[PDB]
RNA sequence: UACGGUGCUGAAGCAACAAAUGCCCUGCUUCCAGGAAAAGCCUCUAAGCAUCAGGUAACAUCAAAUCGUACCCCAAACCG
RNA sequence: CGAAGGUGUGCUGUGAGGCAUGCUGGAGGUAUCAGAAGUGCGAAUGCUGACAUAAGUAACGAUAAAGCGGGUGAAAAGCCCGCUCGCCGGAAGACCAAGGGUUCCUGUCCAACGUUAAUCGGGGCAGGGUGAGUCGACCCCUAAGGCGAGGCCGAAAGGCGUAGUCGAUGGGAAACAGGUUAAUAUUCCUGUACUUGGUGUUACUGCGAAGGGGGGACGGAGAAGGCUAUGUUGGCCGGGCG
RNA sequence: AGGACCGAACCGACUAAUGUUGAAAAAUUAGCGGAUGACUUGUGGCUGGGGGUGAAAGGCCAAUCAAACCGGGAGAUAGCU
RNA sequence: UAAGGUGAUAUGAACCGUUAUAACCGGCGAUUUCCGAAUGGGGAAACCCAGUGUGUUUCGACACACUAUCAUUAACUGAAUCCAUAGGUUAAUGAGGCGAACCGGGGGAACUGAAACAUCUAAGUACCCCGAGGAAAAGAAAUCAACCGAGAUUCCCCCAGUAGCGGCGAGCGAACGGGGAGCAGCCCAGAGCCUGAAUCAGUGUGUGUGUUAGUGGAAGCGUCUGGAAAGGCGCGCGAUACAGGGUGACAGCCCCGUACACAAAAAUGCACAUGCUGUGAGCUCGAUGAGUAGGGCGGGACACGUGGUAUCCUGUCUGAAUAUGGGGGGACCAUCCUCCAAGGCUAAAUACUCCUGACUGACCGAUAGUGAACCAGUACCGUGAGGGAAAGGCGAAAAGAAC
């Protein structure tokens, strides 16, 4: 989503958040390659989310 | 773990061909355009958490790209790996 | 007739490859040489 | 290499001149020699490949000194 | 930092709509812009029947430079030029030899 | 019948002789020109360990990954 | 209300040249007097591009060989199907290695490519196709040989070489028959198998190497015997009775 | 038994004709020589330029050889065209 | 900063935005697959195969990290051999490779000229190899000079094509001295009077000027030809701005800019004031560089080709005096003059441009200028090292030709 409101979240929440972003894309690709998903753009949009989680995951555990 | 995370990246497409069909109707047998490293447990542990259908055995293959001509220029496509994932019954 | 091109792989990397020309030091200036030329291809390696 | 231990004297080049004057690239080789030497401080022989000034020189200051330059340079012995 | 905005109102100096003035729609990236019925062309649509299919002779805007238009200014009645004057912290436009903010 | 071919039943299915350059045969005879290496394999122990650990034997179980697999290959596809 | 350029015309100078102007072109040109030169081409078996000439000439690439009917199409000697004919058959057949790299199969197009036409293609474009515990590689092990810690040598680079570590052209476990796609099959399916490890229990019991020994492990030629692959004939079975 | 004999594969290349802007920058056709050996062939190594290798012809060393090929001295030098 | 964007051929679809966390730009962070010095072993680069350790386990397995060699140092072990070394193991630090030119060193040609050629030249050139830096090397007189003096090194202009050297041929060719650019001197060979003394490197701090995004930035209308005005004609205004580019023909006043005035949260290089870490500074006393200077032989460099050849360097064999001393002053001797070798460090003047930024051109304009204005070191040729092209232009705008 946007950064502050992953930003106050926890470790392993951001993590189960990381894990929904998986399926999410998973299914989404799924989708886009089967025939379905008119709407393209959300497949990037996942994409640059799970970058944004991973990259407050360099930033929390450890750098 | 870091398990479902490969599980997750490892599936990219389901193949759909004539051959793909023939083998989902005889045979059942799923037909997967899966990842390029992507070993055959890999692919069986991705397709029994990611689909909750019991799979008894897998056999892959890498499919090679086809240089296509485009204007002047040639392109060679991209090799990809391709799994025959059998089912149960 | 027989040509002087005879082609074989283990040949072709054996004797003109990137780990055969990366072992002396001649060849190492072969490499530098084709990097300052410019060329795409680098060895004959595939 | 042809280098004394001690001195440290290499083959250097020049000409065989001829009674001609034709000039043929030479080399000028040291006279080395492979010998043992005693030292009292290590109660052991050393053998080091010196020449012969190199053995004028460890004749001149003892061994012990000349030792001690080849600890503080980095040669080995 | 762009004079010409897109919901505009400007005024043509050169062409062969010297004079028409018209609202703005779409500035492009090349530095020009497509003035809202002005610029009119008349291009030969192919018919694409893998599509809605119409074909015809179509009437398009075609895009005008920029240094073609000026702002309208409906104060002193003719183009004016634009110029960027600071208030509070907003960056705004001022016309000139009026100068009083767009 | 798409006319290309798909669907179901489907009898007998034996004997004699001839036979190799293939197998027994990394054999046998003979000759001199005197005819690879190492591991897998089998066996013995030294250091060590001996409630075990290991081994033998039977049984249950899981694993066997990765890469190639099209097509030409005495040729219109390799070298000319 | 038309520059350089291009192309005609007319004047003019002793000449290199100059000036005016019609047509094309569609945006630059530059007096005079000075200054500097990549300053003037017909030749160099000159260099690059274009175009002639021989000339619509030779040739169209094995003398294995074609004829006809129907199709499809705008067009059929060449493609598809069918009937005959001919050619190879220790290959001009069927598999692979090496080597190529998609040339494989299907739909579609005939500009170019094919020494001709092409509806055809190894061509263009798009879609599909390569399924392995047992096949080959990877892996264990070595030959020739390569590299080579140290080392020994060498003006420097570097050379040689021990321990090692690579290196198949060799040695080392395991799968067959049938069926299937347009294209894969010892890989998919059916039937019946086989091999090597790890883990668990159950019993008996000394196990253990980098070391010792056996084995792997070997030449040419010749001759005979047992066989099989395979073939021929009879029997049996189905069809025929021309 | 045999660097034995006849003769296919296989290796060679004696003669003739054709080819000579070839079907081919060394071949084809009909005959020819060896064909259990001083044979031949696959695969992989090793020897490198005044050097290798040579049952020796100055032969071969990638269609190049009385000193390969590439790049550099180098716009060598040319009383010659 | 911003009302527009999601890189280009290149549309298209689906979207994200507009008073501010769309896009874009700049600083700092994060990620950074595999190969490559390639660093765990190997290898036919972009691949194969591991070992040890820690924790996630649904027990089939996963994940993270480390594991190259060499040099220096420390610690454990530890041979023949008693102690001890050699050797083995672990730890910490450094190095490795690449890059256009410049610089220093170790080697080192030949074509060519001499109208042949061998000494000579070409030429210490090309080339090979090693090493370092932003420059590097040389550098503080055992120097020149001439009985007057100068005061470390480097570069430029003369001297001077001069003295000389030279099969006295071809050729090579100074120095002394003068004018300039730039200036800088010190430390150890050792003790006592002291410990932040005149100062440099390493960390912070403050300021100034830079750099890395940017902001503001003046003033023209009518009319005729024209496809289109910036042109002609007429009348005005700016100018610390008439540099340049674009806009449908030639624009100071249409746009981007230019002169000018400004702008940094964060990183920064520079020089200024200061606080620490180490190192001493200031005095008197002494010392004051031995297989060395010099010599014999053989070579090399000095402009100097062994010549009457001083001087420097060495391969070899020797070998002093040591400030009552020693070197040099171009064979050598004497007298004078001048300096102190065998230990080091040192800035600027100088050389060079892979690359970055701006500006210029009596430089080129698609057979030119780079090989390459174009998806070029590409297609293609070669086993390989290597060679290596051709190829720009519609229009103002695709309005790229419906039917």
């Amino acid at each position: 989503m946007k950064a502050k409101e992953l930003r106050e979240k926890s470790v392993e929440e951001l993590n189960t958040e990381l894990l929904n972003l998986l399926r999410e894309q998973f299914n989404l690709r799924m989708q886009a390659a089967s025939g379905q998903l008119q709407q393209s753009h959300l497949l990037k949009q996942v994409r640059r989310d799970v970058a944004r989680v991973k990259t407050l995951l360099n930033e929390k555990a450890g750098a | 773990m870091i398990r479902e995370e490969r599980l997750l990246k490892v599936l990219r497409a389901p193949h759909v061909s004539e051959k793909a069909s023939t083998a989902m109707e005889k045979s059942n047998t799923i037909v997967l355009k899966v990842a390029k490293d992507a070993t055959k447990a890999e692919i069986k542990a991705a397709v029994q958490k990611l689909f909750e259908v019991e799979v008894e055995v897998v056999n892959t293959l890498v499919v090679k790209g086809k240089v296509k001509r485009h204007g002047q220029r040639i392109g060679r496509r991209s090799d990809w790996k391709k799994a025959y994932v059998t089912l149960k019954e | 007739m027989k040509r002087t091109f005879q082609p074989s792989v283990l040949k072709r990397n054996r004797s003109h490859g990137f780990r055969a020309r990366m072992a002396t030091k001649n060849g190492r200036q072969v490499l530098a040489r084709r990097r300052a030329k410019g060329r795409a291809r680098l060895t004959v390696s595939k | 290499s042809r280098v004394c231990q001690v001195t440290g004297k290499r083959p250097v080049t020049g000409n065989n001149r001829s009674h001609a004057l034709n000039a043929t690239k030479r080399r000028f080789l040291p006279n080395l020699h492979s010998h043992r030497f005693w030292v009292e401080s290590e109660k052991r022989f050393v053998t080091l490949r010196v020449s012969a000034k190199g053995m004028r020189v460890i004749d001149k200051k003892g061994i012990d000194t000349v030792l001690a330059e080849l600890r503080a340079r980095g040669e080995k012995y | 930092a762009a004079k010409i905005r897109r919901d505009d109102e400007v005024i043509v100096l050169t062409g062969k709509d010297k004079g028409k003035r018209g609202k703005v729609k779409n500035v492009l990236s090349s530095g020009k812009v497509i003035v809202e019925g002005i610029n009119l062309v008349k291009k030969h649509q192919k018919p694409v029947p893998a599509l809605n299919q119409p074909g015809g002779i179509v009437e398009k805007e075609a895009a005008i430079q920029v240094s073609n238009v000026a702002i309208f200014n409906a104060a002193t009645g003719k183009a004016d030029r634009v110029g960027f004057r600071f208030e509070d912290g907003k960056k705004v436009r001022f016309f000139k030899s009026n100068s009083e903010t767009i």
